[PDB]
């Protein structure tokens, strides 16, 4: 490919329907109840754009003007099935790219130089439009240094660096003629979808691909998205691989898959399909996942044994930790699964056997589960009442409540949460609060207070009045809403812990309240509740014992001297320097500062000291400081309820 | 003022039982078996028996799904259901396959009324009135979902529709109580004038109660709204509007009890 | 002031007469199962107001078996709304000559004589259905009805009766009550709220009162009030009660009057 | 060959246990008449079901009564259950007590004849004392035996003949008595119910294989037969029948001897029905002749010899003609019957009458025994512009008027009805309504008064021989379901129409309508309807009745007429009563005949007719003129006249 030899795609002739049934569902069924007036297009037209070019340096100033004269008659030809505006903006910029890579393939030739004073802004979202060929020039200089300097400080030379960028450049050309006319639908529906709220979507219809592994047959127990031109892991299943080594964490990126022995494939800016295909294959296997966390770069490798989830696995663990005489019944619950409530049952009657004086629920990283087993598990703490309030895309509030005016376990009980805490966990630690029932302890929750589900776009009617018998896709979008018993949502809220454990009262880059146009936050009436007790006596007791044990401990030291430095350099977190020394400098002292946390730790327990950091164990477990100290907070609540 | 409420008749007994005779033999084209299957659920619905009717309407739609006139009926009976979601799809599927079926913006409208969501549904009642202004009960059922937005224009709105008109069809009668010309008593007096016999006065009383029932809904009396959504029940004029919206309203009081 | 809101076709009775239909139009039916089930439809079909398409099920059931009783009473109930109380005399005498312990034909015999002219033969009928179950108010209601045009005292009298030997446990001798002077209008009405549970109790109560109460304003020669009461009972939809079909019947005389 | 009781004693089918239930109910609960089957009821059935099995009281003994007679009032409970025994003991017995009188009376034949003595014979033994012993039973049948012989001796016959004749008849009696079925008794049984509730209720048993074969060959002379106990009497003729034209029948005449199409009267006294008209029911064009005792006299008896036929339309038709007084004119519409169609018929000949300039029309229903209630309305409605023609009730208490809707009027000049004593139902209702109406004058004799009509209803049903196939058919009753009203709320019933100038037979109490019928229904009125009169001819009453009394003084025909009204009045008090001497009544005999003769030869001499010497000279088909229409066209011009003026 060296010109426009790369096909100018068509609309199909079933899109002009789908977006004519997309417009109907979303405008119609959908919770949040919006006008497809101007002002929702011109917002709808934006975000096209910022999903055809995420970092604003394919398009000109000139080239968003050309179209941007009708952003606000984008309601009407979405209504009407008008769909040229967006055929002929990811033509163009099918264009704007191959200049781009074609450029990047000419700047492979020049000298690379990191020894300048420059900056790279990894934020350019917000950024003005580029005016001329120049500044396109100027910020795929830029971009190519960047891409060199990333392979440069994972130890490459200068021959490895020009041809692997080569690799990359030549296949994102490739990569572009292979895309056909469901991927420019997919992502016009995508922009619409995702201004309404961020877990609407449009669903193409799955090819045989799916029909052929179904037909003859396993990856690791995660569910993915895109970010632009980066694989994003969504959610995690419950005792799942990718769950048990606790390496990987939600809204983390993939950058290359490398399998046993053979070598670590790139995945940058690729199709989702492919990405997941390389990952998924049959029982017994390996694949090792080269990834980056979430928010400069880090050459961090996890390694996973391929499964299917074991029962065991996922079921509630029940431990006793002691602390000299007194001792503390720990349920770990990875999920809500069917089934939870009565395997808690069986633990809770071994704790009352083994004379514990406290109880805490575990529910950090949780991403919840049924909502029915919320409600039971919620109810084995309380006698009788309501749980949560439903809201659904219609005015209707339903309440589900325990109704068995039963206690299974009436002792002090703590619930321990931390910002991967969802849906179910914290229906269950909101309603453990506003009963007065249990101490909440750990960060605030997630706060994805809303469900959503899938609709056919396919009518009884299609394959009678049509050649087009290409089974059309789905949508995805919010139908109801969580509540808490006290009317507050969970939305962009959920649970505020009564002891905040020390990464809590932060910021956090993860969490619904950060996802780009989250519904609000709101009330309903309160529910009509007999509250259990009340613990808000107890408060500052339990909170200043806290601050003075963790303020002796060196894991809670070590962790709050990480967030003095982390909001210090809160000012730069996009801006990263193009110096080699400056870069590898603050690379060697990240290490250094690991490897003498880690030996501090091993000088605790007895255990020889590390001399590089490549020799930890691939299984090493970190300390539990959090559990640790719940435990002590769970003492004090014994202790004073007398 | 009341009817004795509306009795099956002898013509819809009779053409019932034939129904059953045809469609019990194997003389019959699949489109042919299709309309069949329509007309009697026309029927069965005419009769408030619905759950017969969905039967052969869904029967239909299996052996033709091309059917808008099935379709509707399909969304009429998921509005009275709640199921607003599914209703609105069967009104969009109406309107797809023939675009010149009016009555889908009628009922698409009442249900995104029912459905929490007025500014849409005056865009179809909006458009249905237009499709013929004249008839009094689209300037009723769009003012009904205006007032939700702005009582001050929906009454303006309302006015001026009835100053338009020719004002010939009974039912502007009901306009004018709505804004204020009459009486509750000179309404009921014009019904009685305006009725010829037990069926007219039955269908007068099922329309107007239920136009009534709405008004005291608006003032928050709710035991003489449930009492004239009750009667306008009564009249058994099953497959009026305004009999299906009665039972739904008379729902909704029993669903906050 | 009490009302119901007038009863739907159940969902059962719908999917019932659906499956009635499959089944009547296969071979799976002996003639004697075909006559049952003809028979078992009219009965469904009565019950929700379809007295033609009963009709037409209780005669296809005589014409497979004709020594049928419970069709013959159907058939009499039918000639009885229709003003032919000769023909009805003659079906409710077949149904007890084929069984002379079918009960209800006393009862729907005894009420169409009454509609009849025919007092002292309906008190004979509706004398002895009342023997048959004592303890059932209606029947003390319709005979009460029938011997008030014979002597309006020996049957307030008779009625006083039947309540003081009574154990007076079932609903319908509130409406005794009112008829005997013991309560006011009110306080049937009030009784009437207290013992109804839901709508469907509800709406039989008010079927059942209603035309009794119709009756009452009817002897005082008050035409709206009657009028308006029978309506009101006949609103309920409670097709297949007698007092439902005797409040069509009665508001039939008030039209034939006009 | 009965000598003694070989007469097998009957007994009920299976079948007459149910059959007595089923007509109880539909009389008890269907009948327009709403009695009690009660203690009273069942006496009053005891006692006609006596008066069946014994018309005359001499076969049974008032000690043969009371033995049954003390359970009289119990035959309500006994007809409700089916119990018939009662009814079949009496028949069982009656039989035997028949066989001893006709034995006896065998033995009183070879006794001597004396026709010399001052005596007497009563022929309305009904409410007589029941015979206490034989003595009385032998006083009874010498009596009875004495007036056989003396009917025949006065017919001409030697003591030899009368002997061998009664031998015959006494002999028949007995032999027939041995014919007579369990169905004979059971509908006798039923009839004593029928009966008592009113004349025109009947059981009717089913017809056999007999009447299949009839209808197979498919003649009655135009008459229906009806049976008062031991006479074959003409119920009713049909309209423009054979019967009906030779005027020598009427209404109530019984048959006491048939003819055949060449040969001698046979007897047909104390006969079953269906055995005497099967003698009748010959091929077309060979004539049948019937003996005639008439109504209430004694019995001098008519021969009338008539053809069969079926009826032809024409003479069913309504006959227009113009009677001319000088220069006046007079229509005349002989209507002898309500046939579908009759109204237009009339509206053609009505338009004819127009063209002929007569100044007033006469309708004639003199003899017209209703027909389709429907014409009686359209032809009334044909000479007022609107209005209610007649109410009807029915057995629930349902009332119904049948009207004349188009405003129209057809003739609207003077009108005048002629009607007489066999002018029933429909006859009645116009002859009512245009006399209520103020539309016309009525003018004959009092009308018959069958102002209710009945319908039959089988006694089948439907499961009848799925689970009693050893049954055949069975029966109908015949119920009175409706009773007619006039527009002025007064009932037709035993009154009918009194006309405004009734010409003189009909002021005189008569023997035939229904006002004499055993167990009539009363008359009883209604609510009026709402109507407007079309005019007002009682202003003209006195001088149109005075001049008619002018006239009928001068008028030989109307004097003769009323001489016989002189003679039958004076003669009233001892009227049934006849006498047992030869030469009284061989006297009475002669002198009907001399009278009559000078009659005839009074009436010819007027007409320059030649004389008759002997009564029996006179042709068989001679018509007897109509001085009752010639006066009746004198009394339509004075109206004329009158109303002119
Ligand atoms: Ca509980
Ligand atoms: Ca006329």
């Amino acid at each position: 490919t060296r010109a426009d030899q790369i096909p100018v795609l068509k609309e199909e002739t079933q899109h002009a329907t789908v977006s004519e049934r997309v417009t109907s569902r979303f405008t119609r069924s959908h919770y949040r109840q919006f006008d497809l007036d101007q002002a929702f297009s011109a917002k709808i037209f934006d975000r096209y754009l910022n999903l055809l070019d995420y970092s604003h340096n394919v398009l000109l100033a000139s080239d968003v003007e050309q179209f941007a004269k009708k952003k606000t008659e984008l309601g009407d030809e979405l209504r009407s099935g008008k769909l040229d505006v967006f055929y002929d903006l990811y033509n163009l910029a099918q264009k704007r790219r191959f200049e781009r890579y074609q450029y990047a393939l000419s700047v492979l030739e020049k000298p690379m130089d990191f020894t300048g004073n420059d900056t790279y802004n990894l934020d350019r979202s917000k950024a003005p439009w580029p005016k001329n060929e120049a500044e396109l020039n100027a910020l795929w200089d830029s971009k190519v240094k960047f891409d060199e300097l990333s392979l440069k400080l994972t130890g490459k030379t200068d021959k490895e660096i020009r041809e692997t960028l080569t690799r990359r450049y030549k296949f994102a050309i490739r990569r572009l003629a292979q895309t056909n006319s469901e991927d420019v639908f997919s992502l016009a529906m995508t922009a619409f979808a995702r201004e309404i709220d961020p877990h609407t979507n449009y669903l193409s219809p799955r090819n045989t691909e799916q029909f052929n592994t179904e037909m003859s047959l396993e990856g690791i127990g995660a569910v993915y998205q895109m970010d632009d031109d980066y694989t994003v892991i969504n959610s995690m299943v419950a005792g799942g691989p990718a769950a048990k080594s606790k390496a990987i964490s939600v809204g983390d990126k993939i950058v290359g898959v490398g399998q046993t022995g053979k070598p670590m494939v790139d995945v940058i800016g690729w199709r989702l399909d492919d990405v997941v295909a390389l990952i998924k294959g049959p029982k017994g296997s390996k694949v090792r996942l080269e990834i980056l966390p979430a928010g400069g770069t880090k050459t961090r490798t996890v390694t996973l044994t391929r499964e299917r989830i074991r029962l065991e696995d996922r079921a509630v663990k029940m431990s006793v930790k002691t602390v000299g005489k007194e001792k503390v019944g720990v349920l770990d619950i990875p999920g809500f699964y069917v089934g939870l409530t009565d395997d808690v049952k069986v633990q809770l009657q071994k704790l009352e056997k083994q004379n514990v004086s406290s109880v805490i629920i575990d529910l950090r990283s949780n991403g919840g589960g049924a909502l029915t087993e919320a409600v039971s598990l919620s109810g084995l703490f309380i006698p009788a009442g309501p749980i949560v309030q439903v809201r659904d895309n219609n005015g209707k509030v339903r309440e589900d409540s325990d109704t068995d005016g039963q206690v299974f376990y009436k002792g002090p009980l703590v619930v321990l949460v931390d910002r991967f805490s969802a849906i179910a966990s914290e229906i269950f630690a909101a309603a453990m609060q506003d009963y007065g029932r249990a101490l909440v302890v750990g960060e605030p929750t997630f706060g994805k207070g809303t469900v959503q589900q899938y609709r056919s776009l396919n009518r009884i009617y299609d394959q009678m009045l049509r050649p087009e018998w290409p089974a059309l896709g789905s949508v995805q979008y919010t139908i109801q809403k969580f509540y808490r018993v006290n009317g507050g949502s969970t939305q962009r809220k959920g649970v505020t812990p009564d002891i905040i454990m020390p990464t809590g009262n932060e910021e956090t880059e993860t969490g619904e309240k950060f996802e780009d146009n989250a519904l609000p936050w709101d009330s309903i009436d309160a529910a009509t509740y007999v509250k259990s007790g009340d613990l808000t006596a107890f408060e500052p007791e339990l909170l200043k014992e806290h601050n003075a044990r963790i303020a002796k401990d060196p894991e809670f030291q070590n962790i709050m001297k990480d967030i003095a430095r982390f909001n210090a350099m809160k000012d730069k977190r996009n801006i990263v320097s193009l110096n080699y020394a400056v870069r590898e400098k603050e690379n060697n002292e990240d290490d250094a500062t690991r490897l003498a946390r880690l030996n501090e730790r091993f000088k605790r327990e007895g255990k020889p000291e590390l001399k590089k950091l490549d020799d930890l164990p691939k299984d090493y477990q970190e300390p539990d400081p959090y559990l640790d100290e719940t435990v002590n907070i769970a003492l004090d609540l014994a202790k004073l309820e007398k | 003022v009341l009817a004795v409420p509306l009795q099956p008749t002898l013509q819809q007994e009779v053409i019932l039982a034939r129904m059953e005779q045809i469609l019990a033999s194997r003389a019959l084209t699949d489109d042919e078996r299709a309309q069949l299957l329509y007309e009697r659920g026309v029927l069965y619905d005419s009769l408030g028996l619905r759950a017969l009717a969905r039967n052969d309407f869904s029967q239909a739609l299996a052996i033709r799904p091309d059917m808008p006139e099935v379709f509707n009926y399909l969304g009429i009976y998921l509005t009275q259901a709640g199921n607003f979601d599914a209703a609105y799809e069967a009104f969009d599927s109406v309107l797809e396959l023939d675009p010149t079926y009016n009555y889908a913006h009628l009922n698409r409208g009442i249900a995104l009324y029912y459905g929490g969501r007025d500014k849409l549904a005056q865009d179809d009642l909006l458009a249905f009135y237009q499709d013929d202004p004249n008839d009094p009960f689209r300037s009723l059922w769009l003012y009904l979902a205006e007032q939700k937005l702005d009582e001050k224009q929906a009454k303006e709105v309302l006015k001026q529709h009835f100053e338009k008109s020719d004002k010939e069809q009974w039912g502007w009668n009901i306009v004018e109580f709505y804004l204020g010309n009459i009486s509750e008593q000179t309404l009921m007096e014009r019904l009685k004038a305006d009725a010829t016999d037990n069926t007219s006065l039955a269908e007068h009383l099922s329309e107007t109660n239920f136009y009534l029932g709405k008004y005291y809904l608006s003032l928050g009396d709710l035991d003489s709204a449930t009492a004239l959504f009750k009667l306008a029940v009564a009249n058994n004029v099953h497959n009026f509007v305004e009999h299906r919206y009665a039972l739904l309203e008379l729902s909704l009081l029993g669903q906050d009890q």
